[PDB]
């Protein structure tokens, strides 16, 4: 999938990797400071800021921080320490979306006139990637702005920026708005963006000025493009922070081509999920949700692809190991659930998840943690077997369901909306 | 681009050391009483010309697997199908080769983890010569009767259980591989079956989009209802609202859009799917879901009540004589 970066990656790497005739002004003049940061050491590495008043903003992927007063603007560095103290470090809320601010950049503050602000966005859709273009950049940018498509095989060269693009541009910008504009369509190609946003963009008698960049790389290009992207690192959302275990997956799920997914939600939801499959992951996660369960959800997670009983395992011990931090007055749920299986054997991976919670079976019956079964594919009848046989051989209470059993029904047992209907056991 | 795109007479190519796969296409060829296997030959680079064993039934036979593409399509003319499972790494640059060979009509690719700008220059080509794309990142599809893709539908007892070796009217596409065997599963248990399925795959671009197939469904004589598993993210389920409105689409649809969870998260969440993430507030399940329904799309209020509507719409078909 397609993942967002952090301005400053993407700005090291518009740096870096840019071609232009443009002279591109403050070069790798930012600075990135937390509520760790050692403000003595940093100005040991950056004594550029001194030199020039600044701009302070956070680098969490939040968007219009200008309208929420989160964009420092012309600050002296103490200016700049000032404007830091009620925010590093406190609690916000952007949208619906509650986070830590922890992660801001320092730049030179440029001054300008507003006409020296431009817009530029580049973005991709299924018959190319479009390109847009306004003289009027800024956070009152607001079916205005000049856009063209490219197509997938087509070249973007400045005499077609002028042409298509720059109309309604100074005409003494026009060249350097060129060079510049297919600079960064090139940078966008090879280094495969999906979405590339400055705004603004600034031109003023000294050059080229990237004030503000929001960008997206397709991920899935790493094998490609490892060389120039580095240790590329895809920050969360704003309101969401990383578990090692949602790492440690990743890292399982890089390994094969058996997919393996775990995002957390909430860490002490009593509603957990292990369930097969993308499509039918999200349905569950649907309904758990149609039926009022979203604020108990703990996790979105998908395993699939056949994957080995070693990883199924390894996952499973990972859900189990989480949901067994924290009691819970009422206890914990377990959905391990999925569709019929094309061809993940239900017996190898359920014999993954078997060995799993026997491994764990003294902590899940502390928790009062209950599972829920249904699953169908290749070897669904031993799958079933083996959870019932665990579920004795452990006290914890097991209720195993197979295709006879609507995928779904489980979740509205787990949570009493319908009674537990013995009479489909193993079936 | 075409309108049938497998029978009961078509051969494939399949890309890679899929003996488990193909073992499993056999089977289903067998109990549809086909009277050939449905795969003519197989190309693996990591080994030379030779030869691999397979049951027809109870018999033993060969397969013969090529080291280069031009071999296998030089020898088996009659093979209009390649099923690529090629790794990612590998996917792209087979499957440009492929459409060197105008003999290919249609090609799965199975690969998850293509990237978007490769799989949007496989779409150019495709387009260019007419050929179709299911996929990337799909367990394919199935035709009862006449063909299934790779490891699509499962073994032997999964294609019995669902009615598999024969088709039925209710032709669907999907965007979840694993949702298409349950789909499989509840058409099979509220209609006379599946005639024809398709997982297109959940990237942001598909090779062949939902569009693509309903209108190939609309124009099968064989298909009198359509169902359509739709999930957040882009905007394609729009375009069936638009092919009623326009009154190309006539056959009854059903369809459900899965993701409606997204819009109750407090911030956004990466589903498996590589597409499944929307970027606009139409792109969400629920406003697709409620487009559908005004369009005149026979929407059930959620998943829990598929089965309910597709059977409700089945029925009514058969009393009006339609099927
Ligand atoms: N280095 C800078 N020099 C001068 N003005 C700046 C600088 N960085 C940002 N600004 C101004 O602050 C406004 C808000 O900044 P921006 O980085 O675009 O954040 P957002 O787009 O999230 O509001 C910009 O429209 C611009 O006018
Ligand atoms: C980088 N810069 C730092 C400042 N200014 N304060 C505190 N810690 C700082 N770091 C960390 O030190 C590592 C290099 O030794 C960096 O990778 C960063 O984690
Ligand atoms: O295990 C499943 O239910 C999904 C899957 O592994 C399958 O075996 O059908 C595959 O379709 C996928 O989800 O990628
Ligand atoms: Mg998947």
């Amino acid at each position: 999938s397609a993942k967002a970066i952090s301005e400053q990656t993407g700005k090291e790497l518009l740096y870096k990797f840019i071609c232009t005739t443009s002279a591109i002004q403050n070069r790798f003049k930012y600075a990135r400071v937390t509520p760790d940061t050692d403000w003595a050491r940093l100005l040991q590495d950056h004594p550029w800021l001194l030199s020039q008043n600044l701009v302070v903003k956070p680098d969490q992927l939040i968007k219009r921080r200008g309208k929420l007063g989160l964009v420092g603007v012309n600050l002296t560095l103490d200016g700049v320490k000032s404007w830091l103290k009620p925010r590093l470090g406190q609690e916000a809320t952007v949208g619906k979306a509650t986070g830590f601010l922890k992660n801001f950049l320092i730049e030179p503050f440029v001054p300008h006139s507003q006409a020296e602000e431009f817009y530029v966005c580049i973005y991709a859709t299924r018959e190319g990637d479009y390109v847009l273009f306004h003289h009027e950049g800024g956070v009152d940018v607001g079916a205005k702005a000049q856009k063209l498509l490219v197509g997938v095989d087509e070249k973007l060269n400045p005499e077609d920026i002028k042409k298509h693009l720059l109309v309604h541009a100074p005409e003494d910008k026009k060249e350097i708005l060129a060079s510049f504009i297919s600079g960064l369509f090139n940078f966008y190609e090879d280094l495969y963006f999906t979405y590339l946003e400055i705004n603004p963009l600034v031109v003023t008698k000294d050059g080229v000025y990237v004030l503000d960049l929001a960008a997206k790389v397709d991920a899935t290009a790493d094998y490609i493009c490892k060389v120039k992207w580095g240790d590329i690192e895809f920050p969360p959302p704003f309101g969401r922070e990383a578990y090692p275990e949602e790492a440690y997956i990743a890292d399982l799920d890089a390994k094969s081509g058996a997919s393996l997914k775990l995002t957390l939600l909430n860490p002490k939801g009593r509603i957990w999920t292990m369930v097969a499959g993308g499509g039918a992951s999200v349905v569950y996660s649907d309904t758990i949700c149609d039926l009022g369960g979203v604020n108990e959800l703990a996790n979105y997670g998908e395993y699939s692809g056949a994957p080995s009983e070693q990883q199924t395992y390894d996952y499973a011990k990972t859900i189990l190991s989480l949901m067994t931090r924290e009691k819970h007055p009422d206890g914990k749920i377990l959905i391990i659930g999925g569709s019929i299986a094309n061809f993940t054997n239900v017996a190898a991976t359920f014999k993954g998840i078997v060995r799993a919670i026997r491994d764990y079976q003294g902590p899940l019956k502390e928790h009062e943690v209950t599972i829920f079964v249904r699953r169908g594919g290749p070897n669904y009848q031993e799958g079933l077997r083996v959870m019932g046989e665990v579920g004795k051989t452990t006290g914890i209470p097991i209720h195993v369901f197979g295709t006879e059993t609507h995928m779904t029904a489980i979740v509205g047992m787990a949570l009493g909306h319908r009674p537990i209907p013995e009479n489909l056991y193993f079936q | 681009k075409s309108t049938t795109l497998f029978s009961r007479h078509t051969k494939a190519i399949v890309w890679g050391m899929q003996t488990r796969a193909v073992q499993g296409m056999l089977d289903f060829d067998y109990v549809c009483s086909r009277d050939e296997p449905s795969v003519a030959a197989m190309v693996y680079p990591f080994t030379g010309d030779h030869k691999q064993k397979f049951y027809w039934g109870h018999k033993e036979i060969l397969i013969p697997v090529f080291k280069n593409m031009a071999d296998a399509m030089r020898k088996h003319p009659e093979v209009d199908v390649l099923i690529n499972f090629a790794s990612l790494r590998s996917a792209y640059d087979s499957t440009m080769e492929t459409m060197n060979y105008a003999q290919i009509r249609t090609i799965a690719i199975i690969a998850e983890g293509i990237p978007e700008a490769l799989t949007r220059k496989l779409i150019k080509k495709a387009d260019q010569k007419g050929v179709t794309i299911i996929g990337p990142a799909t367990v394919g599809g199935i035709k009862p009767g006449c063909f299934k893709i790779g490891n699509t539908g499962g073994m032997l007892d999964n294609i019995l259980a669902s009615k598999l070796y024969r088709p039925g009217s209710v032709a669907y596409v999907s965007r979840s591989g694993g949702m298409s065997n349950e789909l499989n599963n509840i058409i099979s248990r509220t209609t006379d079956g599946v005639y024809e399925g398709v997982a297109i795959g959940g990237d942001r671009y598909p090779g062949s989009t939902f569009m693509d197939h309903v209108l190939r469904y609309q124009d099968t004589p064989g298909v009198k209802m359509i169902v359509v598993l739709g999930e957040i993210g882009g905007t394609e389920e729009y375009k069936i609202c638009r092919g009623i409105k326009e009154g190309r689409l006539t056959k009854p649809i059903v369809c459900w859009c899965i993701g409606t969870c997204a819009t109750m998260f407090s911030s956004e969440v990466q589903f498996g799917h590589a597409g499944a993430c929307a970027n606009q507030a139409s792109e969400t399940a629920v406003a697709k879901n409620q487009a559908l329904k005004e369009a005149g799309v026979f929407v059930p209020r959620s998943f829990d009540e598929l089965g309910e509507i597709i059977q409700s719409v089945y029925e009514d078909l058969v009393a009006n004589g339609v099927i």
